[PDB]
RNA sequence: AGUCUC
RNA sequence: AGUCUC
C-alpha cells in the first residue's frame, strides 16, 4: 500500500485577469473541472490558466472509468499591497456535478479572509459501472465535479492554487486516448 | 384453441451462444496500400463500427440483446511472402477526447495486439470492452466512445506487386467477461503495465548500434514540448521508486530476410558504447527463426540492487543518471541480401513481484522514446 | 502466435436452435378493412416472402441454412368484440400454377387454419413446407413455389369503427419436421381429406333451414361449367365405393350474438322439410358458448349400412340418389338482437377405418358445395 | 416512458411529488427488477395487443424490428383487467441516472426506456380509445450509487 | 448503504431587503422551517427569498412522519464593498421548535466574521409516534424545528444559503399530499 | 393423423 | 495477469 505524508500533486493555478475592469462589473467568474482537467473562464479579461502536468493531473485525464476519493485543496494567494484594513473581496466556491445551471450545488463555501485562505475538503466518484464513472459520458448519462468560483474583486483575491490528493481506495479501469499534453517552458 | 402469449418465451434475456459460425458480427477489410509506411493509420474509428458492418448470424443478436457476457473475439487475416514484411498493430481503448494521439505508445495499453503478416498470417485476439465488470452491450460501446486503431507501425521492408488488404472477422466469444481494474496506491501482481520503450533499427553492417532505454519510465512518452500518456504508465508515475522481475515482448518487426543477432543486458548509463565486456554482465543472446516475430526476455530483480526513480529529470545525462537502462546492442552484425535495416520493438509487459515506495510530486516533461 | 484457421468451426452445418424469440424469422401485418366481404383474398403470394420480412434474430439463420428441421410456427393475432365477428383462413399448399383458385374449398386441404377472431384472438399453427421429408430452406421454398393465401372466408358480422390489422409472427420450430404421403391405391388410417363442405347459413327466424349435404365427395368440388380440385380430395375420387367413420369439424363464423342449436344428422336425400321425426333417427345437437368457435362430430361408421359411390352423376336428383347425406337444420330458431345470419362451415377432417372398393373410371363434373 | 423516474413528474412551471419517488431521488444512480402492474381503463370492448420492451430514446417509431428485443405480449380477456409486468435487471447492462435535465432531448437520452406500442391493432365497434395505465409497483434486488445534488424540474408523465 | 462524499441539498437562499431603511430601524428578521419547508419574513422591505427543489428540499415537505438526523449548514456572503475596517454588522442565529414566542430556544448563536462565515450543526427528529414526528401536528401537540435569524445590518450581511444533509439513521413513513411544487425562471 | 389447447 | 498457441 504506497503512502507518504504532506504530498498531493499541483492541478492548476488560475491567475485573475490583469486588465479586469472593475466599472463594467465588479466580480468575474472561472470554473474547474476536476476530473475532466479543464479550466473556463469569463470574457471579462484575460485569464492567465495553467494546468500541470503533475502525476494525478496526468492519470485523471487519461483514466477512462473512476471510482473512490480524492481530496481537494484550493490555496487562494492575494494583493499583499492592501492593506488589511481595506480589504473589500471575497470568493464563493461551489461544488456542482455539472456546468449546467439546471443542477443544484452539491456543496458551497464562502472565503473572505484578507490576504490569503486556504480550503480542503474531500470529494468522491461514484458511478453507474460499477460503482465506476467515465467523466461527462453520454451512458447512463454521467456527470464530473465541477469547482467553480465567483470572486468578488479580482484585484485583491488574485490568485487561485488547486491542489488535488490521491486516496488508498481511488481505483480505475481503462484509458482514454487523449492528445499529448503541453509541456511549458 | 387460442394461444397464450403471455406463455411464449419472447423476452428470453440471455447472452449470444453457439458456434464460431453462430456467433459471427461483423467483418470489416481495412486496406493496406503498397506504398504504407508506418506510422500511418489504416482505420481509427468507433469499435461499434466495425462491429456492425456485415450481415452475418449474430448481427441482430449483437444490436438487440442489452447484455452480452462473451468478450469480442476478432481473427484478422492476411498473409505476405518470407521476403518482405510489415508490423501492423490493432489496439482498444476504453474512450477517446479529442484529436488523440495514434502513436504505438498511446494506443497499446489496454488491449492491443501487434503482429508480421510475414510470420503470423492469422491472428486472434479476445478482449472485455468493459474493464470494470463482467458484460458489454452494443449501446454501451457507442454511447461510451469505445475505440479502435489499426495502424502500421514499422511500413514493407520490400513493396508488394499491388495493393493488400487485411480481412478481419468479428465474433462473440464463448470465453466470459472479466474486469481488470486498478487500485491506484494498491498495485496487483503482477502489475500489467504495457508500457511501449521503443522501436529499435539496427542497420545492415558490423556496426554494434548499442541502443540505451531507461528504466526510469514514469511520466509518460516524450513528444515535441509535450508528454504523450497512457493510464497504466500514469499509475505507475504517481509513486517515487520502485523494482520489480521486469518481463519484455521483443517483437521483429521487419522481413524474415534480414538477420541478427541481438544482445540484451542491464548496465548504467555511463558505459562507452565500445566496452569490450558489455558481455561480462549477465546478459541474454536473441536471434529469430524464419517465421518466428516474438519472444520474451524476463529481467529478474536480482539484476537491480535497489529500487530507482520513477521519474528522472528528463535533461538528465548519460553520465548523471543514476537509474539502470536496458541495453541493447548488435552481436555479430546485421545481414541481408535485401535492403533495410533490423528492425525491433520493445514493450514491457508486466512487473511482478513489484514494490513502490512513497508518493511522486512529479517532474516536469519527459525523454523521447525510440 | 498463429491461429490455425481450419480448426476454426465455420462450417457449421447444424439446424437453427433455441428460444422462440431466438428463433423468429419474421412478421407481416395483413391488412384487414373494415368493409371486407368474405370470398376476399387478404393476401396470397410465395410462402418465401411472407418468411422474409424483418430481420429478427434468426433471419440470417433462415437464408444462410442449408437444412432446416423444424417446423414453420405462426402466431397470428387480432382481436374484435364479441358483438361482431369474421371468419380468417390461413392456407399453405405445396406450389402452384397459374391463376388458380383461392376458394375455402380448394386452398384447405393441405395446412390451412380457420378462425375467428371473436373467440381465438391469438391463434398458432406449425407445419412441414415439404411433405415428403423431413427438412426444408429457403431456396426450396422459392424455387419449388410454395403458397400461403390468408383468405376471410366470412366477412364482417358488424363492422368495426376503423380498418384492422392482423399481426403473424413467423418463428422456426422446435418441433421436428414428419413427413406426410399419400399412397393412392393403400390409404393410410386415419386418412387425411380436409375436404370443405360448404358454408351454411340459417337467416334469423323460426325456420327450419333444412340443409343436405351429400357423402359423395369425389370427383372436386363444382364451379360455373368447371370442377374445383385439391389433392386429397383427388386421391378419394379414384376410389369406387368407400365408407369409413366421419370427422367433421363445426366452425362458427359469425359473431357470438347471433345465437342457434343446429341439429346434425345422417339421411337420405328424399325427405320432404317438413318430416316431423327428423330427429328420431341417431342426431346430434350443436350450440356454441359465446367464446367457442369449434366443435368436432364423429359419425361412426354404424350409422351406414353400406359403401356408398365416391362419385354421382351431378344431375342426379334428391329422389333418385341412394348415397346418404349429412343434413343440418336448425333446432329450434336463429335469434340475435342484430342482424346477420348465424353462419357456419363444416370441414370433413379425417376418415377412420375406411374402407373402399374397386377403381372409378370417373364422371364428368360435379355438384356445387355451400 | 423514461426510466430516469426521480425528481417527481412534471406540471406546468412545477413538479408533482410523493414520499417514495422523493427518496428515489435521493440517489444518483439506480438499478433493479422493474415490476409494473398494467391496468385496462376502458371498457371491455375495446380490443387491442400491446407489445412491452425495454429500449433507448433514439429509435425511429417504424423500426421494423423492435420485436427482437426481449418482449411481452399483453392481451386482456374481457373480464380482466390488471396485469402484471415483470422486467429482470437483466434487460439493463448498468445503473442509470435517477434524473436526467427535463429538457434532454429523445437523441440524447442515455437511460433505458419502457416502450409500449400496438403490436397489431386497436379494434372495437363502439367508439374510443383503448387506455391503460402503467404503475411501476416495487423494484427488487435493487442498486443505488451515490448521493444526488439534484436537477430542477422534471418531465411531463402520460 | 447509499452515501458520498461532499453531497449537501440547497434547502433555501433569503435575500435581505434591498430597499431597507436603516432609519426605520436597524435590524431586520427572517425565519427558516427546516422541516416544513417555509420561510418568514419580516414588513421591513422586499424580501428575496427562495425555496430550491433540491431532492431534500422535496422529501422533507412530503414525508409525513420524520425521525433521525439531519446536518444543517448556513452560509452568510455579505456586501464585499464594505472596507474590512468599516464592518459593523452582526447576526444572531436561533434554534427553536416553533415560532411561538412562549418556546424558548434549543440553541443559540451568533456570528459577526466580516464579509462572510459559516455554521454547521446537525439537529434531530424525535416525535412521539414511534419516535416519528409530523410537522406541527395538532395530534401529541407535535412542533418543528425552526431556524430564526435577528440581522443588524442587514447592508453588510445580505445573503443567506441554507443546505441540509441526510444521516444515514434518517427515516420516514406516510405522504403527505402538497400541492405542485414551482419550478422557478 | 397432424396442428392446437391444457 | 490477460490474450495466444498447443
Amino acid at each position: 500500500s504506497i503512502s507518504q505524508q504532506t504530498v498531493w500533486n499541483q492541478m492548476a493555478t488560475v491567475r485573475t485577469p490583469l486588465n479586469f475592469d472593475s466599472s463594467k462589473q465588479s466580480f468575474c467568474q472561472f470554473s474547474v473541472d476536476l476530473l475532466g482537467g479543464g479550466i473556463s473562464v469569463d470574457k471579462t479579461g484575460d485569464w492567465i490558466t495553467l494546468v500541470q502536468n503533475s502525476p494525478i493531473s496526468n492519470l485523471l485525464r487519461v483514466a477512462a472509468w473512476k471510482k473512490g476519493c480524492l481530496m481537494v485543496k484550493v490555496v487562494m494567494s492575494g494583493n499583499a499591497a492592501v492593506k488589511r484594513s481595506d480589504w473589500a473581496s471575497l470568493v464563493q466556491v461551489f461544488l456542482t456535478n455539472s456546468n449546467s445551471t439546471e443542477h443544484f450545488d452539491a456543496c458551497r463555501w464562502t472565503k473572505s479572509e484578507p490576504h490569503s485562505w486556504e480550503l480542503i475538503f474531500p470529494i468522491e466518484v461514484c458511478g453507474p459501472n460499477n460503482g465506476f464513472e467515465m467523466w461527462s459520458s453520454e451512458w447512463a448519462n454521467q456527470t464530473s465535479w465541477h469547482l467553480s468560483f465567483l470572486v468578488d474583486n479580482p484585484k485583491q483575491s488574485t490568485t487561485f492554487d488547486v491542489l488535488l490528493g490521491i486516496s488508498q481506495n481511488f481505483e480505475i479501469a481503462g484509458n482514454t486516448l487523449m492528445p499529448a499534453f503541453s509541456v511549458p517552458q | 384453441m387460442e394461444t397464450n402469449l403471455f406463455k411464449l418465451s419472447l423476452d428470453d434475456v440471455e447472452t449470444p451462444k453457439g458456434s464460431m459460425l453462430d456467433l459471427k458480427i461483423s467483418q470489416s477489410k481495412i486496406a493496406l496500400p503498397k506504398n504504407t509506411v508506418g506510422g500511418t493509420i489504416l482505420r481509427s474509428d468507433l469499435l461499434a463500427n466495425f462491429l456492425t458492418e456485415g450481415n452475418f448470424r449474430a448481427s441482430v443478436d449483437l444490436q438487440r440483446t442489452h447484455r452480452i457476457k462473451g468478450m469480442i473475439k476478432m481473427v484478422a487475416t492476411v498473409g505476405i511472402p518470407e521476403n518482405t514484411g510489415i508490423a501492423l498493430a490493432c489496439a482498444m481503448n476504453s474512450s477517446i477526447r479529442g484529436r488523440a494521439s495514434s502513436d504505438i505508445y498511446t494506443i497499446c495499453s489496454q488491449d492491443c495486439e501487434l503482429w508480421n503478416p510475414a510470420c503470423t498470417k492469422a491472428m486472434t485476439m479476445s478482449f472485455n470492452p468493459n474493464p470494470c465488470s463482467d458484460a458489454w452491450s452494443l449501446e454501451f460501446l457507442k454511447r461510451t466512445g469505445f475505440h479502435c486503431d489499426i495502424i502500421c507501425v514499422t511500413g514493407w521492408t520490400a513493396t508488394p506487386m499491388q495493393d493488400v488488404q487485411v480481412t478481419i472477422d468479428w465474433f462473440i466469444s464463448s470465453q466470459e467477461c472479466v474486469p481488470r481494474t486498478y487500485c491506484v496506491l494498491n498495485p496487483q501482481n503482477p502489475f500489467v503495465l504495457n508500457r511501449w520503450m521503443g522501436k529499435l533499427t539496427f542497420p545492415q553492417g558490423t556496426s554494434r548500434s548499442v541502443k540505451r532505454m531507461p528504466l526510469s519510465i514514469g511520466g509518460g512518452a516524450g513528444a515535441k514540448s509535450a508528454i504523450l500518456m497512457n493510464m497504466p504508465n500514469a499509475v505507475l508515475s504517481m509513486w517515487r521508486y520502485f523494482v520489480g522481475d521486469l518481463v519484455f515482448e521483443v517483437s521483429k518487426m521487419t522481413s524474415p530476410y534480414i538477420k541478427c543477432t541481438v544482445s540484451f543486458f542491464i548496465a548504467f548509463g555511463n558505459l562507452a558504447d565500445d566496452t569490450i565486456n558489455f558481455e561480462a554482465f549477465p546478459h541474454k543472446l536473441v536471434q529469430f527463426g524464419e517465421i518466428q516475430e516474438k519472444v520474451v526476455l524476463k529481467f529478474s530483480q536480482e539484476e537491480f540492487l535497489t529500487a530507482w526513480s520513477t521519474q528522472v529529470r528528463p535533461a538528465t545525462t548519460l553520465l548523471a543518471d543514476g537509474c539502470p537502462y536496458l541495453y541493447a546492442m548488435v552481436h555479430d552484425s546485421s545481414v541481408s541480401t535485401i535492403p533495410g535495416d533490423f528492425v525491433i520493438g520493445v514493450k514491457l509487459t508486466i512487473i511482478e513481484n513489484m514494490c513502490a515506495y512513497g508518493l511522486n510530486p512529479g517532474i516536469s516533461g519527459s525523454r523521447l522514446l525510440g
